[PDB]
């Protein structure tokens, strides 16, 4: 999981 | 139950030197695992950009990509004669890897009218057993046209196939080939054949009718 | 830019990092910088810690639990992210100062320095009948809240993310691996000269290795076979020292070299994991969970290295053996085989 | 570097056909060979993939159980055995390389071999010339045409005067008819002054049936  | 790719545009039109942007939104979060491809007619696709934003070796510096949640975009600073082709967005986080529908990029030109001509069926065809009239359109832009046949002052439908050639590289125009396929018996009877075209360049629908 | 994110079971802690793979350039390691988001609503202990751990995970043979594993901490470091003690003030990195701006003051920064001469992440291949977690060396960053360093950590008030210390192929290629050996037998002063060399010094994973062989047999003996083999070496230093050689690629060509005659041929091998799945314990590159990773990349140690480096130290060599006829005066008692080895660097090219 | 496809043709439904993709300049174990399917004007579809380093096969659910992907590492060729074929599977099949370490898209593709699946048999074309009459002449320019009909396979190459006349030619795409046999058109614009005093012919060639044609166009 990742996010800006 | 698979991840599909939807390219927001359908058919993009722009002149040489434009900044074009193609958006593509994936079904779910595929992370930064997206690619873009260019396909010329009759040729195999070419990889343009990978990893959503990273440019591939040998691809001009004008192309560039960007991520935004599920929306991935392809951009070009200045549009060149080499860039006029269809484009596809890909994802490759999970299998199966899927592709977008496609965006028809094309050269912009002044709205020209079609040189419509009507051709009767040859003697070699009527002796075989079939009949096929050909209403030809040549040199026109844009490629959106709606030709319709009329035989014995009545709109005939259900037997009219069409074919549109690709945009030329020099003058940048299209052409269309509608063929009214019918039997030999129907040609001799009520012989009042004609084709009626409707284009933006033409203010009124011009009709080309032939007899004998 | 994008950052990796992982939250604790109940969501009160969330670790943020810029990347998972931290490159080891021998002279320096990429620093592990990031932040930890903790809401005041859930902060009752009022002490948040972050810990970097390089541990060797293994299974005991006597125990037949089938999946049970143990860890042994080789290197461990601690950084008190909250409260900020007055005797520690560090400058935030560009990465860190972007994160606080996005999240806010509830994201406390941490930064670890991996010292040199530490092992890289290397996972040992499990068998088909192995359901536990991945064995070998692996790095792990664990954030938690606790009154003090003595207290027992609750698994729900904590979160662990696996990271990897990696290496890549040197930018300059090393010298062409070449090796020779001459064997002389008692029957007469006629030697058996064996000459071998590889095409290049550096090889990327899944690339063909070409071995140029040249044998000059002036002896009364005959070469029955020629056995080429790419072998994986792995020196493991934890409690005392273990080591092993295992052929990951090989070829037993029946090329005969008759007495008083020369021979020259190029053999091509290509190590790959498919035809090595049954080799339990075979070193593989670090695994985050249980994905398929390629054969363990060669670990590069410093020239003036400290040596006795913990963890797993993997190397590669191509062995070129000659099976010789034997017999004669001494019968089959004395061995006459002649072999020579060729070391080479196997690892991924540096990504740009 | 290149990827050469082979093994395309017409096969009836239920039958089988096998593709070959020879590679050059790509190490087999540092790559992952793929197969992609595209019908005319329908878009790309992944169908199969082989990972020769780890030794694994992957297929699209539509293809599961029907096709099988293989590869001879020694010969650097990737095969695809296609069994229980269907009309849906009529398409140009591309072969595409991928970096094993690590996947960064489909960096190279082959020209793709034309695969056609249908119960209708092969048939040669019936070329009838579209004679230019008074309707064709306009603005000091006339147009000659040549119709192509009744042929079934997809590959069909046409050229006016054996490739000598290339100014103004417009080879329209082929379209499939209700009966099943394809139909194609091609026209050229030549000035009206030269018409009559210079002969122009449409040389059509069909490789599956081996039927060369040299029909002459004459004004009606």
């Amino acid at each position: 999981a990742s996010s800006v | 139950s698979d991840i599909q790719m939807t390219q927001s545009p359908s058919s993009l039109s722009a002149s040489v030197g434009d900044r074009v942007t193609i958006t593509c939104r994936a079904s779910q979060s595929v992370s930064s695992a997206v690619a873009w491809y260019q396909q010329k007619p009759g040729k195999a696709p070419k990889l343009l950009i990978y990893s959503a934003s990273s440019l591939y070796s040998g691809v001009p510096s004008r192309f560039s990509g960007s991520r935004s949640g599920t929306d991935f975009t392809l951009t070009i600073s200045s549009l060149q004669p080499e860039d006029f082709a269809t484009y596809y967005c890909q994802q490759y986080k999970y299998v199966p890897v899927t592709f977008g529908q496609g965006t028809k990029v094309e050269i912009k030109r002044t709205v020209a009218a079609p040189s419509v001509f009507i051709f009767p069926p040859s003697d070699s065809q009527l002796k075989s057993g079939t009949a096929s009239v050909v209403c030809l359109l040549n040199n026109f832009y844009p490629r959106e046209a709606k030709v319709q046949w009329k035989v014995d002052n009545a709109l005939q439908s259900g037997n009219s196939q069409e074919s549109v050639t690709e945009q030329d590289s020099k003058d940048s125009t299209y052409s269309l080939s509608s063929t009214l396929t019918l039997s030999k018996a129907d040609y001799e009877k009520h012989k009042v054949y004609a084709c009626e075209v409707t284009h933006q360049g033409l203010s009124s629908p011009v009709t080309k009718s032939f007899n004998r | 830019t994008r950052v990796f994110k992982k939250a604790s079971p109940n969501g009160k802690l969330t670790v943020y990092l810029g990347k998972r793979d931290f490159v080891d350039h021998i002279d320096l390691v990429d620093p592990v910088d990031g932040v930890v988001l903790v809401d005041p609503e859930y902060l009752k202990e009022r002490r948040v810690y972050v810990t970097l751990t390089c541990a060797f995970r293994y299974g005991r043979e006597d125990l037949d639990v089938l999946g049970l594993t143990f860890r042994k901490d080789l290197f461990v470091a601690n950084v008190q992210s909250f409260p900020p003690a007055p005797e520690d003030k560090k400058p935030l990195t560009r990465l860190q100062e972007r994160l606080i701006k996005k999240l806010g003051e509830h994201a406390y920064p941490f930064t670890f320095e991996i010292p040199p001469n530490l092992p890289c992440s290397v996972t040992l291949q499990p068998g088909p009948e192995d359901t536990g977690k991945a064995c070998g060396v692996d790095y792990e960053v664990k954030a938690f809240l606790a009154e003090n360093l003595e207290e027992k950590i609750h698994k729900r008030n904590s979160v662990r993310l696996v990271i990897r210390k990696v290496q890549y192929a040197p930018e300059r290629p090393g010298p062409q691996p070449t090796a020779e050996t001459t064997r002389q037998f008692l029957m007469s002063d006629k030697p058996l000269h064996l000459e071998a060399s590889l095409d290049k010094e550096i090889y990327y994973h899944g690339e063909p290795i070409s071995v140029n062989v040249h044998v000059t047999n002036n002896t009364n003996k005959t070469v029955k076979k020629i056995k080429i083999s790419v072998r994986q070496y792995a020196d493991i230093v934890l409690f005392n020292t273990a080591q092993y050689k295992v052929p990951v690629a090989m070829e037993e060509a029946d090329d005969t070299v008759a007495p008083s005659s020369t021979f020259s041929k190029v053999y091509t091998l290509t190590p790959f994991l498919a035809n090595n799945r049954e080799k339990r314990g075979l070193a593989l590159d670090g695994k985050l969970k249980h994905e398929d990773t390629n054969l363990a990349s060669s670990t590069l140690l410093r020239e003036g290295a400290n040596r006795e480096i913990l963890g797993i130290i993997v190397s590669y060599k191509v062995k070129v053996k000659l099976v010789v006829s034997r017999g004669g005066l001494l019968g089959d008692l004395a061995s006459s085989d002649v072999a020579v080895e060729l070391p080479f660097t196997l690892m991924h090219p540096k990504p740009k | 570097v290149q990827l050469v496809e082979s093994g395309g043709g017409l096969v009836q439904p239920g039958g089988s056909l096998r593709l070959s993709c020879a590679a050059s300049g790509f190490n087999v174990y540092s790559s992952s060979i793929h197969w992609v399917r595209q019908a005319p004007g329908k878009g790309l579809e992944w169908v199969a993939s082989i990972s020769s380093y780890y030794g694994y096969t992957y297929y699209a659910d539509s293809v599961k159980g029907r096709f099988t992907i293989s590869a001879d590492t020694s010969k650097n060729t990737a095969y695809l055995q296609m069994n229980s074929l269907r009309a849906e599977d009529t398409a140009v099949y591309y072969c595409a390389r991928s970096r094993q370490f690590w996947y960064s898209g489909l960096d190279y593709w082959g020209q793709g071999t034309l695969v056609t699946v249908s119960s209708a048999s092969t048939k040669g074309p019936s070329v009838f010339p579209l004679a230019p009459s008074s309707k064709s002449t306009s603005g000091g320019t006339a147009a000659l045409g040549c119709l192509v009909k009744d042929y079934f396979p997809e590959p069909v190459t046409v050229s006016w005067n054996s490739g000598a006349l290339t100014s103004g030619v417009h080879t329209f795409p082929a379209v499939l008819q209700s009966s099943g046999l394809y139909s194609l058109s091609s026209v050229v614009t030549v000035p009206s002054s030269s018409l009559g005093t210079q002969t122009y012919i449409c040389n059509v060639n069909h490789k599956p049936s081996n039927t060369k044609v040299d029909k002459k166009v004459e004004p009606k």
